[PDB]
């Protein structure tokens, strides 16, 4: 597993430790997507929402997927590739989740759905990349997404993440 | 509420 895989897992854990010491809301006020236009130049906020989790089990479940799928991208395609998927999906999954239902959300699962979509489509159109997603796991992923349509899931983060990963894998598959 | 991504 590479530097970007590990750095992100450490970050999410450090931030979650702060959320236990200080309480959820205190961290949310400083890390959530800007709830007020005046705050709009607090640039960290467009990415920082990805680092917050509200359960130990929601953070165990996300770092697992992230280490599996993120580690695969870093190993096969490099650190720079994983940084870009991370940054774009975090920004765009946040943007869409905000419009669906406002700024009070968090979790890496937007980034995870982009990794699910990227690894799958890249492995299908471009097998020589040496990444792929089992059809079994694309099972999981699809049940998980539709289940949020009906636990208060950030539904716009999930679809926007997924879409982002598909588009990037599509573009990268042309080019490969 | 808060939503979970
Ligand atoms: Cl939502």
């Amino acid at each position: 597993a590479g530097p970007v895989t590990w750095v992100m897992m450490i970050a999410c854990v450090v931030v979650f430790i702060a959320m236990q010491i200080l309480g959820d809301q205190e961290v949310m006020l400083w890390l959530a997507w800007p709830f007020d236009p005046t705050l709009k130049f607090e640039f960290w906020r467009y990415f920082t929402h990805a680092l917050m989790h509200f359960s130990l089990m929601h953070i165990l479940f996300n770092l697992l997927w992230w280490w599996y799928l993120g580690g695969a991208v870093e190993k096969r395609l490099g650190s720079g590739k994983l940084i870009v998927i991370t940054l774009i999906s975090a920004l765009l999954s946040g943007y869409v989740q905000q419009k669906f239902s406002g700024p009070w959300f968090g979790g890496l699962s937007g980034v995870v759905f982009a990794l699910m979509g990227y690894v799958w489509l890249r492995g299908e159109r471009d097998p020589q990349s040496g990444i792929y997603l089992q059809r079994g796991l694309i099972i999981f992923a699809l049940i998980w997404i539709v289940a949020g349509w009906f636990m208060s899931m950030a539904n716009g983060a999930h679809i926007a993440g997924l879409a982002v990963g598909l588009a990037m894998a599509f573009v990268d598959s042309l080019n490969a | 509420k808060v939503r979970m991504a």
